[PDB]
């Protein structure tokens, strides 16, 4: 308690401590971690000053590293000649952590997070080469970003007539320009993020599990706003959110397998070790014997 | 080893060979301040009546024991009067006072990484779905580990460490006691839909002795700890 | 070194200065 | 002010910047902070703390069977029980920890490493039982008169049937980093070798399958510090639910 | 100053922005303020009035019979007069309400709900009527004995002929939203119920159509929180005067 | 009144009350809305301290959120070849809140509002496909913005000789650039904006209803600057008017019928519930009969 | 109830079972002060004169009403000196004291949300035509709503309570009384051609007795208070 | 006559035609004070659980209504979480704030003297036999009288006004509120085989009207006040 | 947090500080 | 300072600005303003004459 330390702590030095009735290095693992320190026991220290970095391995240092959540890639075309479900110059993003497995695995390290989503939108454009058409320039397309919480109705076109924004959040920026660095806020009924949520979002029995209904943040809707180009181009929307102004509680074990599911965590490991089922460390050939070795 | 009485309600348990107890996260549980409240609705706090230790079904420990889980309050939603405010109540906010104690002789060989992981989202193995209520909400019985070194949710047993934890390495500790507080994100959430503390007990070393095999049971007794009940409705 | 010129105070740079820490919550969770 | 001429480094997403950016929700007060328990200001909190290593890994180690190692009462003296690579980023017995996962994330380490080896035993199962830690410079020792010659520790089982040895930081440099080449001066921690002392003393009724169970933590003087990605997940393909929560 | 580098949310409209913009016309002097009433300078002024629900929402219940609800003398005791689903968002009795129209701008919603239940009945109706609100958890009851465990309030209809049942904050979070899934712990605010206690008594020279009108309000600890955009109107086509205004 | 109040107000604790002669919950609804709180009667309350978000409810908060006002996209070619009334390169938009659903509902929400009308201009370019014509990149063009008052005789043309704006203001702002972030202020002759008029704006039995004279801001005659390009363009021209500096009267009940003319508040609902004209809730089977229940 | 007596010029109301008046947005009716005032002529404030209550037509109240507004002061647009004095200037400013009193027996089951209006922009239905003259300005006698459920605007009775507004529920309301001050973005504003205020009267409960069925009228007296007059022209 | 509200945990009570209530023998209700308590067990105290008002069956009243009497806690064993804490607990201590709603027009001739009998020794008519569980412990129903003028029990009505009692004359009382303490010799005392109080309601006068004859139901509101309780068992 | 350099008062940094408001006036009318 | 975010309105040439421009001539020293007569400070003087 009241550590309010910046740098890492300086070890003091040691003698012959061969003492008779206490014991540091003798600890009880049946409580939690042990005390024994570098002085303590098990080695004749020496007094180093410690004047190490601290500030970069942060809790919001670790956290505030903007990584992608999602990655879509919507084909901007004349979607209404042929389009079934095919991202018509938009798409609905539930916004969710769990798209992507690192930053998926950074916020999932910790039971609940109070954070503000840093998002920033990079968008890049490609021209689609189905059609065997030319480069033709890329064009500086100003794509809307509307950020809808849950109970507002989601657009179901391009020009679906909410994306008026009359309090909805959206911003409008080109792509021959910076990303858009908007910030949404904590937008959690609850104090944090329950990350993960062993309970059923619905009063129901058919609810889904672990769908916390508080973590909810809502869609962000994003748009084309300019009308279809006679030439398609894939229009790559890759949503990065760094989680700023951290506060994280309950740290917890790190997710070792290759992750399956948004909703769930469900498993599934590599087929044989490392990260698999049965075998999360790659296995040596026995346990005496010794990978890595200079010889 | 330390000898160590929990005395809450009528219920009272002296164990002789345990350790010192898990106070988690350096949190003793309180109830709710005038600060930290959501609800305006006046607490039922029913001290003693749901503070009571509750001692669950004892689970059989064999060799091929894999693990158990118990999630709180799905493990105390329809056990004793912590059961009836929580059917009777929309709205709770309890600490629980875990203690497992693990009889065996001085002569047996094994331990209990007697885990409490706050909310527990467990996977499934080969399939996307979710685990329905007949895989996470099982009861008062509990559920077993099919796969307790992957902890059941894709993580890892051996950083479980990070969680409210003891042993009950059968060498020279019998009982484990684990002081959880209140913890949500929610200062009070729906007590039968989430479970807002998982208690998991897993044989990470399998109890093994040449000795007498006898039923090594594992006696679950959870006091749920400052009891606070909000939305007082039906029996839900 | 905070270009904070908006009126929210969650839009503010990201407060990489809580440095005091408490590891007795999870190393020493004991009395 | 008006006279303003872009840097080079403009217009960049910086994925590590910290800049003030737009609040999306205008007037937006956040929920009140309650109290919550386990707050987590510091990694090195998380890494501070208990976490197994996977002795035995071993394609006979199954499953439950990787944290445990299963010693016996060999009839040999000065025998090798078992050899921890302390390398957390070469998916050693470490890397599945709290102080391996974490630095995982990190290209630079360092500080003193807490090794600590519980007994999961018998109260009658007795004997001493040395964990050799030696710095690199040399090959993984094999015999215990080699390897008592480092940082070494005997202990005997007793009541807190639990020793911590503590790796110390011997280093060259302020900082070993993770180089993906254990055998690199910059890289190698050294080795863990475990022997026996005094031998496991188990009677007739105990089992002769005694078991260790270990833990790495680290110190309060432990720091990470280039923040890489590990290399523990891998999305080679898109998980499920997307193109569904796009719906 | 002179050095300046573009952030990454540069020449982004953000529809939710507040930076200063250039004036148009430069030296406009306003007009001067008069002291117009009413002047609202938060919206939760404007939810915190009463506004009536439509308890018929009944195909039968065709325009202005939606508001008032036609309760009569049942002949059985312990009998269901009508359920509110306070859902705001879900299009229910209260959708069209100050709290809810206003609550359908915003995501989160929180604070305790007003309850106001006025009697339009004659002065020699009288009769003992409960207002159950039960928190969520379990169904919507149908009869007395299971919804008087919840918050209830018998109104004797007496001079006041009014009632204000006062829904009470319980929730596991700061806020319930309005998540479109009336059945979400996070969304899911309970059920008012409302039954008889002692019979709606009327003479033979009063009509057996006596009629409640309720309102829901808010109170001052009531906050709206993350602003969406109303799903109740809908724009599926240009309105008249678009491609006039135009001309 | 002389209430200051920045969070919400905290609850008191609440006994057993039962007290004969006076009473909190049998109030009067024919006078106003009722002053039973909540520690007053119907619950037994716990203190509670309330720090809930009031700022993000403030009514500046609510109705300063740009959204849409007028999207046009007006066809950028030689008019001259063949255009009737087709948006010569240049439309004169007349000022009005009510030709988007959501902000004219958001300000339709209260009678009077002085505000200054942060408005953003988001223009957005594409390639006609009438002509089938290729891609061929898109322009950078300087596209202007007069804001006319009424009065003020509108331009007939492109090159119209009224964009010379010797007193009108105009921004020159091009599309490869951020949007014309103009603030226009309050424009009014009164002291609000009357945003709904029970009168007729000339003194003539035969004017228009609805329409107040001192809420006419004028037009926004926007016009492409550069000449006329061999390929054509369908610039999409989205003036987005964020209310800035609201200080608003008398609320009002929401427009829950869709909107029909931009003159008028002419109503006609959905052909059943919702939002129909004799059921604007959505009907449930009875009276008695609940919707969306967990069983 | 309530006793309430409101005497104001020559005219005066007494009534036995009325609630508290309306006094509307907290604020009582007052002149132009010096500041507010935008016109430089001398206003008449023709006290006693124009602040007489003046009683409308009492409109007949059936099981089948839907509704009745009358717009101000278009309702008093050609009644007494506050007529003529609307006639007689261009410019005006006055607060509006209602009054209306429905004299139902005990036995009657009914209410009237008895609503004031600020700027009512009337709709019309299935239409996109603005209403005219004969639409919006029907004077003394008023306009009956076609669809007051929809408050004839698009919005909603439901929400009408935003308003100023009181009930005249028969059960212990006989009369209510809603004090309007003068409400415009101008501080004075043509009186003939502008309806500053709607005062609607809508049978949101329809009158209902299986007494003897007699024609319960709907008597208006609004006074228009602290009256103001500017621009001293011909009669128009 | 009288306004009252009773606001005790969620529920509240607002009568507008009551009298005053019967706080009862000069004693409000309190829990076991140091000195007269009997059980070292903690109390548990659920107040806002069980002190809640619990809405009973609502008993039709007609011409031919003889009598309704109910038992505490007999009439609230089995209800809401008084009732699941009088099934957990062996002993217990609360009083009642016992609330009666008799909504019948001003038309309607009667009276009820709800009359609350500490240890109502009930008696059967023609038979030397005691009564037995049936003809005591009916429960949340409660029980009729087949003779209410001998109050059942061999005594007297005219003289059962010596007891906590109110009238709800349908002149101008139709609600009653008797508030009754803890009454035993006993501090504390098993719910479920004892009844401290008996609340009867006995229609003295019976109901009368040559008006619309409508079901007038006896609409009880039991709220048990102060609520202790010892002896923390399994559901009896 | 205003970034108001122009010289008109209107142009300025949309106020969300009215936190002063007085709900009686529609929920309380009367007296 | 250095972080630096552009806002929707820039690059507009807003013809009713007011912002400070470049100097075209650097240390033109501009004619010395002599008492001419009829200055008009304000166009309300030019509307208040008949």
């Amino acid at each position: 308690i009241e550590s309010i330390i910046k740098t890492a702590t300086d070890t003091v030095k040691s003698e012959i401590n061969a003492e008779l009735g206490v014991v540091p290095s003798l600890n009880a693992v049946e409580t939690g971690a042990t005390s024994n320190t570098e002085p303590e026991e098990a080695i004749q220290t020496r007094t180093v000053i410690n004047q190490h970095g601290v500030s970069e391995t942060l809790v919001e240092n670790f956290l505030s590293r903007a990584a992608l959540v999602s990655k879509r890639s919507f084909e901007y075309k004349d979607h209404t000649s042929s389009t079934a479900q095919t991202d018509k110059n938009f798409f609905k993003w539930t916004i969710n952590t769990r798209s992507f497995v690192q930053l998926r695995r950074k916020l999932e390290l910790f039971t609940y997070l109070r954070f503000d989503a840093e998002i920033t939108i990079l968008t890049t454009v490609a021209v689609n080469g189905s059609n065997n058409n030319t480069y033709v320039g890329l064009p500086d397309l100003t794509l809307q970003a509307m950020f809808v919480p849950t109970g507002a109705l989601t657009p179901e076109k391009q020009d679906s007539f909410h994306w008026q924004s009359g309090s909805n959040a959206s911003v409008f920026f080109k792509i021959s320009d910076p990303p858009a660095r908007m910030t949404i806020p904590f937008m959690c009924i609850n104090s944090a993020y329950s990350v993960f949520y062993d309970g059923f979002a619905g009063f129901e029995k058919t609810g889904l599990y672990g769908i916390n209904p508080a973590d909810t943040i809502g869609n962000l809707c994003v748009r084309i706003v300019n009308e279809h180009q006679p030439v398609g181009f894939t229009v790559t929307v890759r949503v990065y959110m760094k989680p700023k102004h951290i506060k994280a509680w309950a740290p917890r074990p790190p997710r070792t397998l290759p992750y399956m599911s948004i909703a769930n965590a469900n498993y599934k490991g590599k087929e044989r070790a490392p990260n698999a089922l049965n075998a999360i460390i790659g296995n040596r050939d026995s346990v005496k014997t010794m990978p890595h070795n200079i010889v | 080893d330390r000898v160590l009485q929990l005395k809450l309600g009528n219920s009272a348990i002296v164990t002789q060979e345990a350790a010192n107890y898990c106070c988690a996260y350096g949190e003793w549980p309180n109830y709710l301040p005038d600060h930290e409240a959501v609800a305006i609705d006046k607490p039922t706090q029913p001290e003693t009546a749901t503070d009571r230790f509750y001692t669950l079904r004892s689970v059989k420990w064999e060799a091929t024991s894999t693990g158990w889980w118990w999630k709180l309050p799905d493990a105390l939603n329809n056990i004793g009067m912590f059961g009836q405010n929580v059917q009777h109540h929309y709205l709770y906010r309890s600490g629980f006072l875990i203690h497992v104690q693990c009889n065996a002789t001085k002569f047996h060989q094994g331990a209990l990484l007697v885990v409490a992981i706050p909310e527990h989202q467990r996977g499934a193995h080969n399939t996307t779905t979710s685990p329905g209520f007949d895989d996470i909400m099982k009861g008062e019985a509990g559920g077993t580990f099919n796969h307790p070194y992957v902890l059941d949710d894709g993580t890892s047993l051996a950083c479980a460490t990070i969680f409210p934890h003891q042993w009950i390495n059968l060498r020279t500790n019998n009982s484990a006691t684990i002081v959880l507080p209140w913890m949500n994100a929610a200062p009070m959430d729906f007590p039968l839909r989430h479970n807002q503390w998982t208690l998991a007990i897993i044989p990470v070393v399998p109890l093994g002795t040449r000795t007498m095999s006898s039923m090594v049971p594992i006696t679950v007794s959870i006091a749920p700890m400052c009891c606070e009940f909000n939305g007082l409705r039906h029996a839900i | 070194n905070q270009i904070n010129f908006y009126k929210d105070s969650y839009a503010a740079s990201a407060s990489k200065q809580d440095f005091s820490q408490d590891p007795s919550k999870f190393t020493e969770p004991v009395v | 002010g008006v006279p303003t001429y872009l840097l080079p480094g403009s217009g960049q997403f910086l994925t590590t910047d910290d800049h003030s950016s737009a609040p999306v929700l205008p007037c937006f007060n956040p929920t009140p902070e309650m109290h919550i328990p386990g707050q987590v200001r510091n990694m090195l909190e998380v890494v501070q703390v208990e976490s197994m290593m996977e002795i035995n890994n071993t394609e006979s180690a199954v499953g439950m069977e990787r944290l445990k190692v299963d010693i016996s009462a060999l009839t040999d003296v000065d025998q090798l029980l078992f050899n921890i690579p302390l390398d957390i980023q070469l998916d050693g017995p470490l890397r599945n920890t709290l102080v391996g996962n974490i630095s995982r994330y990190y290209t630079h380490w360092s500080g003193s490493l807490e090794m600590t080896f519980m007994f999961c035993g018998s109260f009658m199962a007795t004997g001493k039982l040395i964990l050799c830690y030696t710095p690199p410079g040399g090959s993984c020792p094999t015999t215990r008169e080699t390897a008592m010659l480092g940082t070494h520790i005997v202990w005997d089982f007793g009541l807190q049937s639990s020793i911590t040895l503590i790796i110390p930081w011997i280093s060259g440099s302020h900082y070993r980093m993770f180089n993906n080449d254990a055998k690199s001066t910059n890289a190698n921690v050294g080795y863990v070798t475990c022997f026996m002392q005094t031998n496991l003393i188990v009677p007739s009724e105990s089992s002769d399958t005694c078991s260790l169970i270990g833990f790495i933590a680290a110190k309060d003087d432990f720091s990470l510090r280039l923040m890489r990605d590990s290399p523990d997940i891998g999305q080679i393909d898109h998980l499920h639910g997307a193109e569904a929560a796009y719906q």
